[PDB]
RNA sequence: AGUGAUCUAGAAAGAGAUCCACCUAUCAUGUUG
């Protein structure tokens, strides 16, 4: 009763409705196939991420950890975000039912956080509350995007290998002592099925408005398509792309972008989409808002920082000079390999100082107090950058 | 704070089963269950499109206990009787598909449609647009 | 260590506590019957003959040959009465 | 109709060479007919 194939990294299993024992409702990750003649759903397509793509994601995380031996904490978190967004925006609902990928996501995110922790010579959980990693960059956090704080499905493996057991149990993913639920990236990306159905809708509406616009001998106004602008595949906004008069000649652009892998050592992980031709296919701006809420708001976040000691008037004026510093003046100079590798210590020092009240908190599992020379400060552990 | 708590439970879950499990583990008091359903509906109405995540979540809540089924029943009639006038056509599209999905699988009984009164006086464009999307989902899932 | 087949082999190397929670979300008289009836009717005749045989043997008064003769006589009488009844019912 | 399942935690000495998610871009012309 099942027809199976793997295409473009997706594992697909088609089961016709007429072959099902009973028709049950499904979550995201199970497409409904509609018979265009009857306009009725006649089959379900179950999705999974292929084992090869799972291994490719894990390899990308390994590549980040292997390359970032002397990288700044912020650049490590940014690389993690790039890989995580590439994975989720490409596979979307196929991730939902791929348990080995959830396991790899948990391990990858933990390893990325461990790179920062080990950079600070300490893996002590209480020293690194979620606020350190997930607080947005504009508030001095690493701005990591989470996917692993979810509950991972668990069920008897013996039965799971023979039949679909459903989700009878859950096992913990990433966890922290603090009683707070971090948002998961998946909840901010519209699944492909919904994008395709909404695309069929907005583009049929556009086709109708286009014909009426010519019947009235009008031009369609830019805000005559408001609300649809950020919808469709390609996005409606591409109709008014600034360079559309040249891009009309751009042919074979998808294969060209995929073949870049053979001619360039560093390639975009977004090899599958071109913003000129497709438009912006995702918008993660709401994630930052909700992560700030999940962390307890600005107030709670700043309680973990040195903010009160700065005497700064308001959190609103907290404009980090993200474009200048000593290390930025130095990167162009004649420097030895040692002098260049040593420049990454500077931003790491700033990050450590900002979160220092939490990094040097008193409530630690173990730690002999060492007094800092010429000061009344006690370090609960040896943290050189601090 | 309660709205925030429920919203964060939703946004922290990969699947509707996980979200349903977390909400059920909260042991929400019977008088708050309707407000929880209201938060779930409003959260689903913030998305750009419908999502199976909300239908699975609701379905698991409904089948867990009768108090959740009645909370969903009254939230449906609440939506059609009072809230539809505050919904734009995008929100009505999502809402119609959502309730149509729950009706198409009997999680919400078709008897709930008894509150629908197709007449020029007891209905409004918001309600008729809602009915249109609801029935469109019904025919797509069940067939004529 | 798993419990009822659920958990991880170990929490080590999983990057998680391994804590497991039960999901609250999951929950015309077929000719053969006429043949059996006819057999039962003929059987009742043979049952009567066997009962007579039992009585005569238990009385230990008659030889096996005299008992066989009395049984054949009773069989003939009852079979004739049955054939007459079947002819009358079919009539 | 709501029980259970809870990794982690630091010291010394060496090492380390970089690159791609990411703030929505139509007439207005004086008069001569
Ligand atoms: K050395």
């Amino acid at each position: 009763p099942n027809l199976l194939f793997s295409m473009c990294g997706f594992e697909v299993r088609i089961l016709p409705r007429q072959r099902m024992e009973e028709v049950v409702s499904n979550d995201e990750g199970v497409w409904d196939l509609v018979d265009e003649r009857t306009k009725q759903r006649t089959a379900k397509a179950y999705l999974k991420v292929s084992e090869e793509e799972i291994k490719k994601f894990d390899s990308r995380i390994r590549g980040i950890l292997m390359a970032s031996g002397s990288t700044t904490f912020t650049k490590v978190a940014a690389k993690w975000n790039t890989s995580l967004i590439s994975l989720f925006t490409y596979f979307r609902e196929a991730i939902v039912a791929t348990e080995p990928l959830l396991d790899i996501l948990v391990k990858g995110e933990t390893r990325i956080q461990n790179r920062v922790k080990l950079g600070l010579n300490s893996k002590m959980p209480t020293r690194f509350p979620p606020a350190v990693f997930y607080t947005p960059k504009e508030l001095g956090g690493l701005g990591m995007i989470s996917a692993s704080h979810i509950l991972i499905p668990a069920s008897d493996l013996s039965w799971s290998k023979q039949t679909d057991t459903g989700i009878t149990h859950f096992r913990a993913g990433m966890t922290h002592e603090d009683e707070k639920l971090i948002p998961t990236i998946f909840r901010y990306i519209t699944t492909w099925e919904n994008e395709f159905l909404d695309s069929q809708r907005v583009w049929a509406e556009y086709a109708t408005k286009r014909q009426e616009a010519i019947q009235q001998n009008r031009r369609l106004a830019f805000e005559e398509l408001e609300g649809s602008w950020d919808r469709g595949i390609p996005r409606i906004s591409t109709l008014f792309q600034r360079d559309r008069h040249t891009l009309a000649y751009d042919r074979g652009h998808r294969i060209r972008r995929e073949f870049k892998q053979y001619s360039l050592e560093r390639n975009s992980p977004f090899w599958w989409t071109n913003s000129h031709h497709d438009g912006k296919l995702w918008n993660l701006n709401a994630y930052r808002t909700d992560v700030i809420q999940a962390l307890g708001g600005i107030e709670t976040i700043l309680e973990h920082t040195l903010f009160k000691g700065t005497g700064f008037n308001s959190w609103e004026g907290l404009f980090w000079e993200k474009a200048s510093g000593f290390e930025d003046s130095m990167q162009f100079k004649k420097l030895t390999h040692a002098q260049r590798t040593g420049l990454s210590q500077i931003p790491n020092r700033r990050f450590t100082l900002w979160w220092s009240p939490t990094i040097n908190r008193a409530n630690v599992y173990v730690g002999f107090l060492v007094q800092l020379d010429l000061t009344g400060i006690f370090l609960h552990g040896k943290i050189p950058t601090l | 704070e309660f709205k925030k708590k429920i919203y964060l439970v939703l946004k922290s879950s990969l699947s509707g089963d996980e979200a349903a499990h977390k909400l059920l583990k909260l042991k929400i008091a019977n008088n708050l269950k309707k407000s929880v359903v209201d938060i779930i509906i409003k959260s689903s109405l913030q998305e750009s499109t419908f999502s199976k995540f909300y239908s699975i979540l609701s379905e698991r809540m409904i089948t867990f206990h009768r108090s959740w089924q009645t909370a969903y029943n009254e939230t449906f009639e609440q939506n059609y009787t009072q809230d539809i006038e505050d919904y734009e056509t995008d929100q009505l599209r999502i809402l119609g598909k959502f309730w149509g999905h729950l009706i198409s699988y009997e999680f919400l009984p078709m008897d709930c449609l008894k509150i629908i009164k197709l007449t020029e006086e007891e209905s409004c464009p918001q309600g008729r647009i809602f009915i249109k999307f609801l029935f469109q989902e019904l025919v797509n899932e069940l067939g004529l | 260590m798993s419990y009822n087949g659920i958990g991880l082999k170990s929490a080590k190397g999983s990057s998680t506590s391994g804590h497991v929670q039960r999901s609250l979300a999951s929950n015309r008289p077929l000719a053969v019957q006429k043949q059996i009836e006819t057999h039962m009717e003929k059987r009742e005749i043979e049952v009567q003959v066997s009962e007579l045989r039992d009585r005569l043997e238990e009385e230990e008064t008659l030889s096996e040959e005299q008992i066989d003769k009395k049984c054949e006589a009773l069989r003939a009488k009852l079979t004739n009465e049955w054939q007459e009844q079947q002819r009358m019912s079919s009539l």
